[PDB]
């Protein structure tokens, strides 16, 4: 049997070797020098060079001699081992859920959430749910904010209303003052966004959840990404054993800190109290408010309507942001920076203006999401996450501040982001240097330099012996 | 504003504004020379 | 000859019997080098569509089937001389492949591929 | 140098005779030879003059390259079939 | 810029070396492309003793004189010494030059002079009509190119060659002296001109490698190429 010779060849061009190749196989096969070479292998994915069948590699280069693209193959050839000669030939070819939030990777709209408002069967896109980020055409010759169909058919341009439903600006689709489109899912991150995967690291204590080996505890040794073959050491065993991620768990008996990795919560630390089924519930280190976890890593009011950190009206005057959930009530703190306690239906829910722009103690422009130091007031000396943004208020939070599950308000002026003689031909009127003409380089209330035009240097006199030009 | 300048080799004062080819609007010549300056100038004699 | 071999790198198309590799204004004046008299593609576009791959993976020139190891794994030593492809997507329907059998002609697939 | 070494270095070097990849269908060439070499007094502009001597001063001042262009005259004398010779010679190349 | 003056030979005797005394003529044709092609005849500095070494360009090892010469074309011996010693009735000279006449009376015609060089060369052939075509490019063009590259010069390159064999003789019994490296008779001078015509050389070289590279691309297709386009200006200036 022949056997496979790497040619080097052109990169891009490695198709069109082999086309040539056979064209000049077909063209020479009834003359005096004949291709004694049996076939020619470009891959579909293999880039930068070819193969050559023979079983010499004198073949080789009288075969390939008059071609171009193989010349940097032309004075040595390599043989595919024999082994391997089949791995020439060989062809290799959860996450997303429908009402799911993830994030599109480009545009305007990158890391935005977004909804999952459709899943399309064929597995190309899905449809999102977003709030748009534009200017209606009348900037163009941005923070987000609700689709004002009204606004984008008075400034006209590409627009196509049917209802609620709307075509605009490159067949950009929305209803009902949110963007509903089609978007790849190449083209979104499916994993991480919380508005399989395995997260296991040398050290924690994991629990088998199936096996012979179930219910026992131990600390991780090493990690790998499957089949972690977690080596665990268990609690009186001197042995490491091998287990897949599928097959543990991160447990933790009640009192041992514990970080949140990801999700609503994510950053906050905290001692677990109680551990249930697939539950833990804990108590935050910044505010004794309660948490409650999924083993691996709700936020909402019963009723629904509202959850934690959202913006309340509490009047027709005064905002708050919502800091604890009860079971009739909530804690609000007001724009004042005081808590007060209000009946669930006694504060209507807020439409939040996460494009909101202000200005800061040194004019800087700030924006929902930036981090500030606090440099006056109540709060001096701390540092925030702007959260919301009204009027002249500010709703910060630092997940180091326990109270208040660490929200805090501040004044937008009290936050910040995270000589006349001078160059003038002056003439020396009095005393030894008298009648000098030169220019003041520095200048006080008392003395002043002067660059003297005519000497090689800089000397210093009173200001009541110039006289300038 | 003016910045007259002149040119090497026709010796000729030509009027050139800002961000404008050096070119001197007689014998295309291509190198300029600025001026003297108008401020005073003390010299001591040693 | 020269006729099997294609003239462009634009619309390649490999069959779905042999892997013949193609252009499409080939396989729509000559049909297929090899087994045209079985599937009679020749005269007719949609027969083409219906017989032949839009995706392939990897291509061989091969040039002497009769002493080729890779004519041997990839069982194309019995053929003529030609451009096949490695990996082939793609199937014939059923009535092409019973009338095939019912001519002695038992439908081996091409994709070779290794699906995960 | 510029008078004769100049003259000999491209005189000498070999022609060069150029076929196609051996082969097209189931290749002629041609020489390409030349000789000659013209060599012309320094010049200063491109596309925004009509061309005119550099000074050295004038180079000295603008930092340009005090240089002057080198010209040779080609042969490309080329044989493609029937036994045709057409050999056509650019000048000032 | 100074070096050593070229086609001219060096007779020299290096201190601590496995041979006594060293030939050299770096030689040059009248401003080639090819560079200095240095060879050095060379005397071993202790059986039998004295045996004369020749290392040859495009050369691993060294090679005896007399196998240069039988491959250079002289199959007799009495041929070979009347190019070395010009007066047969100085024994003396014999005395020395037999030890290497005795180290190859192995080779006795060309062809396998022809392979015993083309074995010791940098490209080694694997059949023997290359080694051959190898050995005899490499005495053709490689060795000695300021005395003739042609169809026939061999009875020229032999006569300097065997002059050079003579001169390291004539250093080694002391007839004469060896010749001072810091002589400035032995020194040339590379001004404005030799200097830009060694460094112009290589860029029309390189200048004419890559018209014939646009000249490939255009005539592998064969429409049709232009030399304007070819000719890149830039390189040379
Ligand atoms: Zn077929």
């Amino acid at each position: 049997d022949p056997n496979l010779w790497t040619v080097k060849c052109k990169i891009g061009e490695e198709r069109a070797t082999a086309i040539s190749l056979m064209r000049k196989f077909i063209a020479y096969q009834f003359t005096d020098t004949p291709l004694q070479i049996k076939s020619v292998v470009a891959p579909e994915h293999v880039k930068g060079y070819i193969y050559v069948e023979a079983y010499k590699q004198t073949h080789v280069k009288q075969a390939i001699e008059g071609v171009g693209n193989l010349r940097l193959g032309y004075w040595n050839q390599q043989m595919v081992p024999i082994k391997e000669m089949t791995d020439v030939l060989k062809v290799v070819k959860a996450n997303l859920k429908p009402k799911s939030w993830v994030r599109l990777k480009r545009g305007i709209y990158k890391d935005d959430i977004a909804q999952v408002d459709y899943v399309e069967p064929s597995q190309n896109t899905i449809s999102l749910k977003m709030i748009p980020r534009i200017d209606y055409d009348r900037i163009k010759a941005p923070p987000q904010r609700l689709f004002d169909a009204e606004k984008i058919r008075s400034l006209g341009g590409d627009v196509a209303s049917d209802g609620d439903f709307l075509i605009f600006e490159g067949n950009r689709y929305s209803r009902k003052g949110f963007l509903f489109k089609s978007f790849a899912m190449s083209a979104v991150i499916t994993e991480g966004v919380k508005p399989r995967e395995h997260n296991f690291q040398p050290g924690d204590n994991v629990e088998v959840c199936e096996g012979e080996l179930i219910n026992l505890q131990g600390k991780i040794l090493s990690v790998d990404g499957n089949k972690i073959t977690i080596m665990p050491k268990h609690e009186d065993l001197k042995d490491m054993l091998e287990f897949p991620a599928q097959e543990l768990r991160k447990y933790f008996k009640m009192g041992d800190h514990v970080k949140v990795i990801a999700g609503r919560f994510e950053g906050d630390t905290g001692l677990i109290v109680r551990v249930e089924e697939n539950f833990v519930i804990l108590f935050s280190d910044l505010t004794m408010h309660e948490l409650k976890v999924l083993p691996r890593d709700s936020g909402v009011d019963v009723g629904g309507q509202h959850e934690w950190g959202e913006l309340v009206q509490l009047d027709p005057q005064t905002v708050g942001v919502i800091v604890r959930l009860e079971r009739e009530t909530f804690q609000v703190l007001n724009m004042y920076g005081k808590v007060v306690t209000v009946r669930h239906q006694a504060v209507t829910r807020k439409k939040d203006n996460r494009f909101a722009v202000a200005l800061d103690s040194e004019q800087n422009n700030i924006h929902v999401k930036d981090i500030v130091k606090v440099i006056d007031g109540p709060h001096s000396g701390r540092e925030g996450e702007i959260r919301h943004l009204f009027r002249s208020f500010a709703f910060l939070h630092c997940k180091k501040l326990v109270e208040n599950g660490g929200m805090f308000v501040c004044k937008t002026r009290h936050l910040v982001l995270a000589n006349e003689l001078i160059g003038q031909t002056v003439r020396i009127s009095q005393g030894p240097y008298k009648g000098y003409i030169g220019v003041v380089k520095d200048a006080t209330e008392s003395t002043a330099r002067v660059e003297l035009h005519s000497t090689c240097q800089t000397i210093s006199v009173d200001r009541q012996r110039l006289t300038t030009v | 504003q003016p910045m007259i300048y002149i040119c090497g080799e026709c010796h000729t004062e030509n009027e050139i504004k800002s961000r404008d080819p050096i070119r001197c609007r007689e014998c295309g010549y291509r190198i300029m020379y600025k001026k003297r300056t108008k401020r005073l100038v003390v010299f001591d004699a040693r | 000859a020269l006729e099997t071999v294609p003239k462009d790198l634009r619309h390649l198309r490999a069959c779905l019997l042999c892997s013949l590799v193609k252009t499409i204004d080939q396989f729509e004046y000559d049909g297929c080098d090899n087994c045209d008299a079985y599937l009679q593609m020749k005269g007719n576009r949609e027969m083409v569509y219906d017989c032949t791959s839009s995706s392939f993976d990897g291509i061989i020139a091969m040039m002497s089937p009769e002493d080729s190891w890779v004519s041997k794994w990839q069982r194309v030593s019995n053929f003529k001389p030609g451009v096949y492809a490695v990996s082939v997507t793609g199937r014939l329907p059923q009535g092409i492949v019973r009338e095939l059998k019912s001519r002695g002609v038992a439908y081996k697939s091409r994709d070779t591929a290794i699906k995960t | 140098f510029i008078q004769m070494s100049v003259q000999r270095i491209v005189e000498d070097a070999p022609p060069i005779d150029l076929q196609a990849e051996a082969q097209h269908a189931s290749p002629p060439r041609y020489l390409l030879k030349f000789e000659q070499i013209y060599l012309s007094k320094p010049t200063h502009w491109e596309r925004d003059g009509a061309p005119s001597p550099m000074m050295p001063n004038e180079a000295r001042l603008r930092n340009l390259t005090y240089s002057a262009p080198l010209y040779v005259d080609i042969t490309k004398t080329v044989i493609k079939e029937g036994e045709e010779q057409l050999q056509t010679q650019h000048q000032k190349t | 810029q100074e070096k050593m003056a070229t086609n001219t030979v060096y007779v020299f005797a290096k201190k601590d070396s496995k041979y006594a005394y060293t030939g050299e003529c770096r030689s040059c044709l009248e401003n080639s492309s090819r560079p200095t092609s240095t060879i050095w005849v060379s005397m071993l500095a202790r059986a039998i003793g004295q045996r004369i070494v020749a290392t040859l360009p495009y050369i691993k090892q060294e090679v005896p004189i007399i196998i240069v010469f039988r491959a250079l074309g002289f199959v007799s011996d009495r041929d070979i010494l009347e190019h070395i010693i010009y007066d047969f009735e100085d024994p003396e000279m014999m005395e020395m030059v037999k030890p290497s006449l005795d180290e190859a009376f192995v080779i006795q015609e060309q062809n396998v002079a022809l392979n015993f060089i083309g074995s010791r060369g940098a490209k080694p052939g694997v059949t023997k009509e290359k080694r051959i075509k190898y050995a005899k490019e490499v005495l053709q063009k490689e060795m000695l190119p300021h005395v003739g590259v042609s169809d026939f010069c061999e009875t020229k390159k032999a006569y300097f060659l065997g002059y050079m064999v003579h001169r390291l003789l004539l250093a080694a019994l002391g007839r004469r002296e060896l010749d001072d490296r810091d002589h400035y008779g032995n020194k040339r001078l590379d001004l404005a001109g030799p200097l830009l015509a060694f460094l112009f050389r290589g860029m029309f070289k390189n200048l004419l490698k890559e018209v014939r590279i646009y000249a490939q691309k255009f005539i592998d297709r064969g429409k049709d190429f232009n030399l304007e386009l070819a000719i890149k200006t830039r390189i040379i200036s």
